[PDB]
RNA sequence: GGAGUCGGCAAACAGACUUUGAUCCGGAGAUCUCUGAAUGGGGGAACCCACCUAGGAUAACCUAGGUAUCUUGUACUGAAUCCAUAGGUGCAAGAGGCGAACCAGGGGAACUGAAACAUCUAAGUACCCUGAGGAAAAGAAAUCAACCGAGAUUCCCUUAGUAGUGGCGAGCGAACGGGGAUUAGCCCUUAAGCUUCAUUGAUUUUAGCGGAACGCUCUGGAAAGUGCGGCCAUAGUGGGUGAUAGCCCCGUACGCGAAAGGAUCUUUGAAGUGAAAUCGAGUAGGACGGAGCACGAGAAACUUUGUCUGAACAUGGGGGGACCAUCCUCCAAGGCUAAAUACUACUGACUGACCGAUAGUGAACCAGUACCGUGAGGGAAAGGCGAAAAGAACCCCGGAG
RNA sequence: AACCCACUCCCGUUGAAAAGGUAGGGGAUGACUUGUGGAUCGGAGUGAAAGGCUAAUCAAGCUCGGAGAUAGCUGGUUCUC
RNA sequence: AGUUGAGAAGCUUGCUGGAGGUAUCAGAAGUGCGAAUGCUGACAUGAGUAACGACAAUGGGUGUGAAAAACACCCACGCCGAAAGACCAAGGGUUCCUGCGCAACGUUAAUCGACGCAGGGUUAGUCGGUUCCUAAGGCGAGGCUGAAAAGCGUAGUCGAU
């Protein structure tokens, strides 16, 4: 998620976004362990989304 | 900025395929180019039984050095040197012989 | 536990011949878990994420195997393993 | 026949260990001498 | 250590010279004792480890003058 | 900036990213596990166990902050003991550890030489320890000269291996006087200067941009080499491109360039500091025992002090190599000061009648590694297909070697 | 007997072993043997004392420095006329 | 290989090799090895010689395999049995089990292996630690002592056997 549209949200709305991204990352690890993960690039893509949200969330102060 | 770019009409100077013309399909590191239809080689690959195979003999194109080609001037039909012209708001590439832009 | 630790304790199911037989004859499941996870967090995460009732959790630490190469002697990461027992009749699915 | 080296990991750490060197200045000179050489181990 | 508290005298080194002029290292130590001094303002006794030269300075200058100097240079008693 | 990208050994198979500006380079910010001065308490470094405040969950917690010691300051408090002292807590500021060398100090050898060896030398060297800085130290005459004068300190060249000193052995070794580098002095009736903030301008540094001029022919796998003819020059002995290139590529001479950080110099304002109060007393001088002066007690002046003593007050005091008289020259016992000088662990550029894999760093290669030792510690060997993997499809023998 | 020791012969001596083995031998409730943890060390420690032992090293351990110590003594010193 | 000088040596060429060399006269040296019980690497002789590590001991049958004295199974002999059988602690660290292998390692061969490759395998309120307590001993706020580093030590808090 681009950071330009993240700074339009709120701390109440940013925490729901971060919580949802952690749910998706957990499911991606379930597929990787069992073996039904073709979209291998999605693993590193959700890591940077979580880091991006935490960067903007710290800037909220 | 680089003088030789992808999908450019070029002519080979110096080498076994000197005089031929083609298009740049790939630009490598260490200053090498893959030009379509020049410098053809055949690679013989053993069809090992590990996870299928590839084939027998395949013919592809070997890379050649970036200083062994030149932009082809499609107004005089000759190899040409290229420079960068004064920029109001953007660079372009021009022919050193005729000062017209490279297209 | 805080809302963020729930999604980070489990790492995925552990599949093998031993793990397969347990999942049928004993309704007991083997998972890979974070090396700093405790039996209390594993119990809460499985109940929350799969909507089942766990009754007992047992854990063990696994040393990483050591492999010698030309450059020297390298070794793999240590990891942690969990056995999770559920209610008499209920199935766990992903 | 009994040989000179009889291993014991508890007696090894209490004589040559990291916290044993740091207790005195003469052991701190040993550690700084081994850092200047580039030793990978640096302690028993 | 063996340092006078008012003059700052400490041990120094030198040589012992024999008749054949052989030299060996030696030390010269200050002549210092423990002495209690009466402080007229404080109605108190102060016990210092001073040298015999430092006792003569207290006689000349007084104990209030000397005690102020010790406190100024952060020396404890 | 301007088209490719997802680091290397080290390749393949996959999944993707993007001219709506990516990988990449620079300034600034955020995150920053555990150990380590390690600092909440312990520990066998990378481990174990806690307490307090605030907020949030209902179960067996979570989140964010605090809790070492010492020094200085301040507030409260309070023993023997009446007053108040020691002592006890709470806050603020500072310190602690690491680093190759240079600097100033504390302690301080021996081998060796003397063709033996004690004085002497080696040498105030090696080594250990403590402080400070980008430099440090020293510095503004109680200094030298010689009846003429000089004019703070530091460093270089001479005087000169001279005068001296020395079991007068081996050895050690000045100064006066000259030639240079640098230029500077200011205060205790409170000054130059330095430090930190705030402002006046300039210049650099951390990335980049443009950057001239060649064809034909022969041999050749491949021309940059042959033969012929040109062009550019503030750019012509750079690197590499399939053999030797000023004109093929990247560069080069020469011009440009900074949202934002660092640094230096410049204004002119404030604050602190310089700072020791008031011109110097247990001080100058002396006796005994040692150090330093080139000077080893020697006619032995001068400085310094471990022990013991002890003045005068500008009509006074210190020096001029025992000592006296006469002259000359200075004013100790309170301070601060740039430059010329020393060094390079570290960063950049250029250079070499340096090495070219038994050489050059121990180390061109996954080297302070493998290995050896309980440990401190010691310490290797090992580069090159080809221009391009085009790295040998397929058949035969052989154990699907 | 176990356990601790080491008196004799032989073998082995390039050993199975940088101090052993097979036969015999001494003590075996004590001044006994032994595990774990700890303390004392280099002109120093410890020693029912052999100048013994202090990591296969002891009439003064090992390691790194002074250090390329000193060597009137051995050895060596490279093409031609 | 030929040829030229009195010598150190020079010159011309066939083959190999595939990219550099340096006339002349000067200038600088890490400038010339057979020895130093010289240093490093490679290779000889001894010599296909000694030896193959307790003199408890082996014989058949079958299978697999390119190939069985040594592997697996069966029948039959031997040896230990206060151990040469089991189990704790220290120490070691994947040597444990399975599938695939035999170049190197195994003092012979190997289809076998504590060997190579790849997977798998260790489940505790009661077992052993940690946590509680202390011994010898260590460290030790303040403290006393000491040229500096530092020594000893009180409150305390570490330390199992
Ligand atoms: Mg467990
Ligand atoms: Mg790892
Ligand atoms: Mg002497
Ligand atoms: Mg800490
Ligand atoms: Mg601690
Ligand atoms: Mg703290
Ligand atoms: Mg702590
Ligand atoms: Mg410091
Ligand atoms: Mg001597
Ligand atoms: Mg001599
Ligand atoms: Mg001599
Ligand atoms: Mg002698
Ligand atoms: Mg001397
Ligand atoms: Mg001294
Ligand atoms: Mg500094
Ligand atoms: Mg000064
Ligand atoms: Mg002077
Ligand atoms: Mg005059
Ligand atoms: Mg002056
Ligand atoms: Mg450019
Ligand atoms: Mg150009
Ligand atoms: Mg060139
Ligand atoms: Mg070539
Ligand atoms: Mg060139
Ligand atoms: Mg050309
Ligand atoms: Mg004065
Ligand atoms: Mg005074
Ligand atoms: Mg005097
Ligand atoms: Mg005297
Ligand atoms: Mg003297
Ligand atoms: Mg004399
Ligand atoms: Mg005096
Ligand atoms: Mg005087
Ligand atoms: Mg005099
Ligand atoms: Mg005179
Ligand atoms: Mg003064
Ligand atoms: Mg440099
Ligand atoms: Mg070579
Ligand atoms: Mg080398
Ligand atoms: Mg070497
Ligand atoms: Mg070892
Ligand atoms: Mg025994
Ligand atoms: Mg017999
Ligand atoms: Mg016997
Ligand atoms: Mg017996
Ligand atoms: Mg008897
Ligand atoms: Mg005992
Ligand atoms: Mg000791
Ligand atoms: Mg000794
Ligand atoms: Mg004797
Ligand atoms: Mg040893
Ligand atoms: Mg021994
Ligand atoms: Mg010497
Ligand atoms: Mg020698
Ligand atoms: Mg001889
Ligand atoms: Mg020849
Ligand atoms: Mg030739
Ligand atoms: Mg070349
Ligand atoms: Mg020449
Ligand atoms: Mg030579
Ligand atoms: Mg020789
Ligand atoms: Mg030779
Ligand atoms: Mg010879
Ligand atoms: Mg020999
Ligand atoms: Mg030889
Ligand atoms: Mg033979
Ligand atoms: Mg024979
Ligand atoms: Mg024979
Ligand atoms: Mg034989
Ligand atoms: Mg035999
Ligand atoms: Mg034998
Ligand atoms: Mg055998
Ligand atoms: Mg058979
Ligand atoms: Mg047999
Ligand atoms: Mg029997
Ligand atoms: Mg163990
Ligand atoms: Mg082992
Ligand atoms: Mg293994
Ligand atoms: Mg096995
Ligand atoms: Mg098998
Ligand atoms: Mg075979
Ligand atoms: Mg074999
Ligand atoms: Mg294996
Ligand atoms: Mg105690
Ligand atoms: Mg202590
Ligand atoms: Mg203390
Ligand atoms: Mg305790
Ligand atoms: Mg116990």
């Amino acid at each position: 998620m681009k950071a330009n549209e993240l700074r339009e949200k709120s701390v109440e709305q940013l925490n729901e976004q971060l919580l949802g991204l952690l749910r998706d990352q957990f499911n991606l690890r379930m597929q990787k362990a069992t073996g039904q993960l073709g979209q291998s690039h999605l693993l590193s893509q959700v890591k940077r989304d979580i880091a991006r949200v935490k960067t903007v969330l710290n800037q909220q102060a | 900025m680089q003088k030789i770019r992808r999908d450019d009409e070029v002519i080979v100077i110096a080498g076994k395929d000197k005089g031929k013309r083609g298009k740049v399909l790939k630009v490598l590191a260490d200053d090498r180019l893959v030009v379509g239809g020049v410098n053809l080689i055949k690679r013989h690959t053993k069809p090992n039984p590990m996870l299928g195979q590839q084939g027998g003999i395949v013919e592809k194109e070997a890379p050649l050095h970036v200083s062994n080609v030149a932009i082809f001037n499609t107004e005089t039909s000759k190899a040409d040197r290229v420079g960068f012209k004064v920029e109001d708001g953007k660079k372009i590439r021009v022919f050193k012989s005729t000062q017209k832009p490279v297209q | 536990m805080n809302q963020e630790r729930v999604f980070k304790v489990l790492l995925g199911p552990h599949i093998s011949e031993k793990a397969t037989g347990l999942a049928d004859g004993k309704s007991q499941f083997v998972f890979k878990v974070a090396t700093d996870a405790t039996k209390l967090e594993i119990k809460k995460a499985v109940e929350s994420l799969f909507s089942v009732k766990v009754q007992r959790v047992t854990t063990l630490n696994v040393k990483g195997k050591t492999k010698r190469t030309a450059r020297g002697l390298g070794k793999r990461n240590d990891w942690k393993k969990a056995y999770i027992a559920l209610q008499p009749g209920q199935d766990l699915d992903f | 026949m009994k040989r000179t080296f009889q291993p014991s990991t508890l007696k090894r750490a209490r004589v040559h260990g990291f916290r044993a060197r740091m207790a005195t200045k003469n052991g701190r000179q040993v550690l700084s001498r081994r850092r200047a050489k580039g030793r990978k181990r640096l302690t028993v | 250590s063996r340092v006078c508290q008012v003059t700052g005298k400490g041990p120094v080194t030198g040589n012992n010279i024999s008749h054949a002029h052989n030299k060996t290292r030696r030390r010269f130590l200050p002549n210092l004792q423990h002495h209690r001094f009466w402080v007229e303002s404080e109605k108190r006794f102060v016990r210092l480890r001073v040298s015999a030269k430092g006792m003569r300075i207290i006689d000349k200058r007084g104990i209030e003058a000397v005690l102020a100097d010790l406190r100024a240079r952060g020396e404890k008693f």
